[PDB]
């Protein structure tokens, strides 16, 4: 999940845009 | 773009900026 | 009014008052 | 949709709950 | 609502939001 | 006080209603 | 001006320039 | 009030200590 | 739209969108 | 300036960072 | 003024605010 | 740096101004 990904670990600009609709 | 932890409120925003008119999906569970 | 800036103090709102339970944006 | 309703109005905690999944 | 820490400006928008126009005090002392 | 009851601890929307005017 | 979101960015801005002494909100 | 003085004009730090207690 | 409130959003965004190589602010 | 471009109109991530360092 | 640590947005936030009309520059590498 | 000065040490007013233009 995205929390798990972007705030417990770092996400890049493509990560984070994995959770766009 | 930043490299860095991002949470609450701040990964909220940060998505909203990144995916604009597409929007997105906040599910945190 | 500009509907973006308002759409910015409208995700952070939702974040606090949905919680858990999330929301879908969709402009 | 909520900018319509809640962008020239004020929308409450109640009504924007309205809006979570 | 979110059940989790809220500290600093984030608490204060908060009771900001919460509050609504019965307004706030924000005393942290 | 609202520093000790909702950011060290956490508050529910009574308790941080507490601190309304 | 949407006096609310300005609202927002006031309480913001007063948290940081009252700190310890803190302040009132009551529209 | 604040919202007055500071929504349509910019206020700076030294008006808006005014507000504080 | 005032300027100012739209600054505070934009002086946000860059810091998220320029990250390590920063930015300039200058009104 | 970003102002001028930005505050009437929406302004992507890749128009943003034009004005980065 | 707030005597507390300042980080991310919300330190440069705090500089778009005291610094005001002279702006600012924020260069956190 | 600005970071180690007000993010891991704390910045008066006057040391937070030394990073206006
Ligand atoms: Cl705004
Ligand atoms: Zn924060
Ligand atoms: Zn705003």
């Amino acid at each position: 999940g995205i929390v798990e990904q972007c705030c417990t670990s770092i996400c890049s600009l493509y990560q984070l845009e994995n959770y766009c609709n | 773009f930043v490299n860095q932890h991002l949470c609450g409120s701040h990964l909220v925003e940060a998505l909203y900026l990144v995916c604009g008119e597409r929007g997105f999906f906040w599910t945190p569970a």
